[PDB]
């Protein structure tokens, strides 16, 4: 019970830690979209 | 044991985050070092 | 002060010399006869390797030891272990939901690492 | 893998937005004897095996099997008075010494709580210094990038 609860805890903490990677990465990808489109227009 | 495991995984991912940003900084330095030469060649024609 | 097999408070505690963990004598003697090794650290251990007062105030209303106390002991043994089997089945289902969403998030980062750096590279190529 | 926790000061809407991205990927990928048999059946049914309360039930002017029942009541009362006589001789003293044993056991648990609390703070304390250093390296990288983007347009 306790040995997989360590596997449950280490996964769920790392899942939300890896989830924060996407929130950072999606916002930077979005900034590179509007930067290039306003530049390539002009 | 969580923060013991959280310390070990994040300390290896920090170097990979920086070295990705380090190599991205070297490529932007090449565009800056080259664009100034074309402006430096403007006074050569003058 | 407790036993490291059952969760008892031992009456004749014995300690092992390969890993110092205090066990009740009957439980540690049973393990070495089953598989001759220390239960915690899985190291070689025998019965001769082991190295050898608690008061419980009986209740004033101590028939009940035959009827009422003995039924409650085998009720609490039966309900707890069944609830513990229900606890072990649910976490192995929740282990599967943990790793699948973890591998789902890995494919996000693997997809988005190709998206971000090429979007930044196209900004560097845009200057030329 | 590298997600800054202490550094990133991440809204709840970003947690909902990132979870939808994870959920969209989730949609794509899509030893005993017979005592164990009795204990599992009794817990699944939730029913307990009945004990004998016949000794409370016995009544006067009844048959030979109930004559065995009333003599059973006499042996139980003599045992109950003997068991009560030991407790009286012992006094509370015996209940007192077991209470002192419980306070010593309870104190050992509280010390294990401080040991784990001290260590989990130390793991966080090491992580906090790494996050602040990873902040300045990322911030200097962003400042150098914003210089290069502005300079390349200015040269051209």
């Amino acid at each position: 019970l306790d040995s997989l609860t360590k596997k449950l805890s280490t996964v769920m903490y790392e899942r939300d830690a890896a989830k924060l990677v996407a929130a950072q990465l999606l916002m930077e990808k979005n900034e590179d979209s509007k930067d290039l489109p306003k530049s390539s227009q002009q | 044991s969580t923060l013991c495991h959280h310390s070990l995984p994040a300390l290896i991912e920090g170097q990979r985050k920086y070295y990705a940003d380090y190599y991205a900084y070297r490529q932007e330095i090449r565009s800056l070092e080259g664009r100034r030469k074309r402006l430096q060649a403007m006074l050569n024609s003058s | 002060m407790l036993c490291a097999i059952s969760g008892k408070v031992p009456r004749r505690p014995v300690l092992s010399p390969k890993s110092r963990t205090i066990f009740e004598k009957s439980l540690l003697e049973q393990y070495v006869k089953d598989t001759g090794n220390d239960p915690i650290t899985n190291e070689p251990l025998s019965i001769e390797e082991i190295v050898e007062s608690a008061q419980q105030a009986s209740l004033t209303e101590s028939i009940p030891n035959l009827l009422t106390s003995l039924q409650n002991e085998w009720d609490a043994i039966m309900l707890e272990n069944f609830k513990l089997r229900s606890t072990l089945d649910s976490l192995t289902k929740k282990l599967s939901t943990v790793m699948y969403e973890r591998d789902a998030a890995k494919l996000v980062a693997a997809q988005l690492l190709m998206e971000k750096n090429e979007d930044s590279k196209d900004l560097p190529k845009s200057s030329q | 893998m590298d997600g800054l926790s202490f550094v990133d000061k991440i809204p709840d809407g970003y947690k909902n937005e990132i979870d939808q991205l994870v959920k969209k990927e989730f949609a794509n990928i899509k030893a005993d004897n017979s005592v164990s048999t009795l204990t599992n059946a009794l817990y699944t049914e939730y029913l307990k095996q009945r004990n004998n309360k016949k000794r409370r039930t016995p009544d006067f002017n009844d048959d030979d099997d109930t004559l065995f029942l009333e003599e059973y009541r006499r042996k139980y009362p003599r045992i109950d008075t003997s068991r009560y006589i030991p407790n009286e001789s012992s006094e509370v003293s015996l209940l007192g010494i077991v209470d002192s044993y419980l306070k010593h056991q309870e104190i050992v648990l509280d010390t294990l709580l401080p040991q784990t609390v001290s260590n989990q703070w130390r793991i966080n304390n090491d992580y906090i210094r790494q996050t602040c250093t990873i902040v300045e390296e990322m911030n200097i990288q962003q400042r150098k990038q914003i210089n290069d983007l502005e300079i390349y347009r200015k040269r051209l």
